[PDB]
RNA sequence: UUAAUAGGGACGGUCGGGGGCAUCAGUAUUCAAUUGUCAGAGGUGAAAUUCUUGGAUUUAUUGAAGACUAACUACUGCGAAAGCAUUUGCCAAGGACGUUUUCAUUAAUCAAGAACGAAACUAUGCCGACUAGGGAUCGGGUGGUGUUUUUUUAAUGACCCACUCGGCACCUUACGAGAGGAGUAUGGUCGCAAGGCUGAAACUUAAAGGAA
């Protein structure tokens, strides 16, 4: 069993998914919410995010992985920290396709102490 | 009562049931609504009734 | 704070809340929430001029019934505010005399009954 | 009750009704009187030397054991500070602030603390000078 | 295939409550495969998968919905979590300001008088709305968790909610009509030198006399 | 002469997100260097603007810069107020408590004077010289008790209970001379204002519009 990492941006106006090696050097697969559709609006969309995981898992079955480890983040910063619609969607997707999900772990960057000034 | 004060199917019924009650004498007046809740008591069909009608007549005593 | 139809939705979100896209509109709002929001309406335009005793008057209950339906209302109030005193909710600042105006209020037209206060206390 | 803070603490101590000395104190008076002019040539004060005389050697109070103050009982040694015990230490207390805002320019509290501890000398000042226990032409600094 | 868990710490307080609805807490989770775990002595709930699981992203959700119970919300109210729709959002608001006093007071702008304020925005967002602390948790669909972090923050400098309110009155009027869609809507939108050292006090009479 | 449940100073173990100067760490943001892949990425309700096959966004490793000090964070602590939240060291300062230590009225309130020092936008509480309380909490002290703890290396706490002093608040209680709004009307004053198609009047006048 080839185990990738399956790294999942779900922000609210967009979702990447991006599967690479579990050093995360070597990209193997990125594919976004906006290529999979037509209409700036409908980027952020479950469907988007479930047509980007489909092409995602094909490629990632042609090279050779068969599981992947989710890690899935949101914007963070200073900005919210919760993953988009998309995020949920495209980890369904994944699944469907029938790629074995190994560990799922939220890796949204949180900072200690935010560049935000109290005056 | 409860419909929007503008709907034209709270007017139309509204107008209807004002029309049917006072045709059969039951309302003596058309113009209000209200009278739907105020006006309308077992006392206005009683008054109605055959007996009451010929004692307004002054066909009985 | 001149805008009526902004002033009165924000007054009136409590009742259209409880009984209902969220239909605030005139046209669209049909139901109790009608005949509540008309009367809380009436009321607000009769306060001004009209004089207290004349302008509210609570339903006549009985004793033993209004006694126990304010004890009732108190005890939710305090459950109310010791769970979020106890978390860390904040909530809406109310007057000494008045009681706070909880969910329930809107729903069971308890303030019809009971009143925003005990009259007797406050002209004490 | 703090005069310079909002302080109103009670902590003092509570000197026993009875003025004579206790039953179980069986050491001369006149042995006493040596130890403190010892402890007053050390360089001790009379605040210090009734710490150690009531610590370690059973002195309650040098007036209730040997009738006298212990002020007293060193002056009619010859022993006598310059400047009453409590304004040598506001003294001294304001040369270490002084020192510090030398080094330290930024500290605006310890400049409203010196505010504070000079006002105690010049009230504490004031006093002696009136009673002559300070000359009249004494000045602080 | 190993089993992904979650637990979340609950205040005491919080236990006698949890009690009560952790047979509902149960079957709502029981409907995913997902198993759950009340510990009262270490004051934890814990959430897991199981091997008929077969949701891969709904113990997120189901970790969503603990934290949510730790924090006030009511059950029936949290229990929407579980939808694809929902989702909760935690805003801080503890950094804005400086000044304690102006913190409370926009603070309580955000609640408004008798809690109309925060109703007004709960129902044209769609969203629960839970004011707490140093904090401001939201839940609800993704469009309106993020209007009500816009108003939130706007808030706390210094622009007052009533605004926010009234803007979204105008733009959902504004959605429902076809025409005015690409054409932008913000027209119609409500616009000596430091001394360390003291200068010296001024004699008192009786020093003079002295 | 007392040694004020007046005031000051002293000493003891403490307490603190009090102040100044150094020092340490943290993820985040921006920028930069390499690094895999390739067509979009941010943003909006849509856009516009901005970056991008000279590789943007995203991925991995690394470095630098400025700011900040999340969660723990409390109707808690410290400071005269404004204010103060990473570690360690130094410099002075401070509060309360404990004291059978010391001075002996040195005090209280204070106009003048001296030190420090975009915003608001729904609120609100009878007041006082004033009684008795209740629960919880912070710091100190005394006593009891038995669990954590532990043993001749030095240090040596946490919890429970009662009492007590001093704080931040909450909830109750006894006592007290504490001495215009909302409208209506107008033979007045001052302004603002009606109409008849435009062209088009000294011209019954073109083209083109308006209405129909
Ligand atoms: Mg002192
Ligand atoms: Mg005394
Ligand atoms: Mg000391
Ligand atoms: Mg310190
Ligand atoms: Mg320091
Ligand atoms: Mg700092
Ligand atoms: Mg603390
Ligand atoms: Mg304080
Ligand atoms: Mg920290
Ligand atoms: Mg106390």
């Amino acid at each position: 069993q080839v185990f990738g990492v399956a790294r999942i941006y779900a922000s609210f106006n967009d979702t990447f998914v991006h599967v690479t090696d579990l050093s995360g050097k070597e990209t193997i697969a990125r594919v976004t919410g906006g290529m999979k559709v037509k209409a700036d609006r409908d980027e952020s969309s479950p469907y988007a995010a479930m047509l980007a995981a489909q092409d995602v898992a094909a490629k990632c079955k042609e090279v050779g992985i068969t599981a992947v480890h989710v890690k899935i983040r949101a914007t963070g910063g200073t900005r919210t920290k919760t993953p988009g619609p998309g995020g949920q969607a495209a980890l369904r997707a994944l699944a469907r396709s029938g790629l074995r999900i190994g560990r799922i772990e939220d890796v949204t960057p949180v900072p200690s102490d935010s560049t935000r000034k109290k005056g | 009562s409860l419909l929007p004060p503008t709907d034209p199917f709270r007017r139309k019924h509204e107008q209807l049931l004002l029309d049917k009650l006072y045709a059969m004498g039951v309302l003596t007046t058309k113009s209000k609504i209200s009278d739907l809740e105020n006006k309308v008591t077992v006392s206005a069909i009683c008054r109605r009734r055959l007996p009451v009608i010929m004692h307004r007549l002054k066909m009985a005593e | 704070q001149n805008d009526l139809e902004l002033q009165q939705f924000l007054r009136e979100s409590h009742l259209l809340s409880a009984f209902n896209g969220i239909v605030y509109q005139d046209d669209q709002v049909i139901g109790k929430a009608r005949s509540r929001t008309l009367e809380m309406r009436l009321n607000r335009l009769s306060r001004v001029n009209g004089h207290q005793d004349k302008i509210n008057k609570l339903e006549k209950v009985p004793m033993h019934i209004r006694r126990g339906m304010i004890d009732k209302h108190v005890k939710r109030i305090k459950k109310y505010e010791q769970e979020a005193a106890e978390g860390g909710i904040v909530l809406s600042k109310v007057k000494k005399g008045q009681f706070r105006k909880i969910e329930s209020t809107y729903k069971k037209d308890i303030e019809r009954r009971i009143g925003g206060s005990i009259k007797a206390r406050d002209k004490e | 009750g703090r005069m310079h803070s909002a302080g109103k603490g009670i902590s003092s101590s509570a000197i026993p009704y009875s003025r004579n000395a206790p039953a179980w104190f069986k050491l001369s008076s006149e042995s006493v009187i040596e130890q403190i002019v010892k402890y007053a040539r050390k360089g001790l004060t009379p605040s210090q030397i009734g710490v150690l005389l009531r610590d370690a050697h059973g002195v309650t109070q040098a007036r209730v054991i040997t009738g006298n103050k212990i002020m007293r009982i060193l002056k009619s040694n010859g022993l006598a500070p310059e400047i009453p015990e409590d304004l040598y230490y506001l003294i001294k207390k304001a040369v270490s602030v002084r020192k510090h805002l030398e080094r330290n320019r930024k500290d605006k509290d310890a400049k409203f603390r010196l505010i504070l501890i000079e006002s105690r000398i010049h009230r504490l000042a004031r006093y002696y000078r009136t009673v002559a226990v300070l000359p009249p032409n004494w000045k602080y600094e | 295939a190993e089993e992904s868990s979650f637990m979340t710490l609950f205040p005491k307080y919080r236990e006698s409550y949890l009690k009560t609805i952790w047979n509902d807490v149960t079957r709502a989770l029981d409907k995913h495969n997902i198993a759950c775990v009340l510990d009262l002595v270490e004051g934890s709930m814990t959430v897991k998968t199981t091997r008929k699981t077969y949701d891969p992203a709904i113990i997120l959700k189901a970790r969503d919905l603990i934290k949510l119970l730790a924090r006030s919300v009511p059950f029936p109210q949290a229990v929407k979590i579980l939808q694809d729709d929902m989702a909760c959002d935690v805003i801080k608001i503890g950094n804005f300001v400086t000044n304690k006093e102006r913190f409370v007071k926009r603070r309580q702008r955000l609640v408004g008088p008798n809690g109309n304020t925060l109703k007004a925005l709960e129902l044209l967002t769609k969203c629960y709305i839970l004011v707490q602390g140093n904090t401001v948790s939201a839940m609800g669909p993704f469009k309106g968790l993020k209007e009500v972090r816009r108003v939130v923050e706007d808030c706390m400098k210094n622009i007052h909610p009533i605004y926010h309110i009234k803007e979204l009155m105008i733009k959902r009027e504004l959605a429902k009509r076809p025409e005015l869609a690409n054409e932008d809507w913000s027209r119609f939108l409500p616009m000596k030198v430091y001394t360390p050292f003291p200068p010296a006090q001024l004699p008192r009479k009786v020093d003079l006399e002295i």
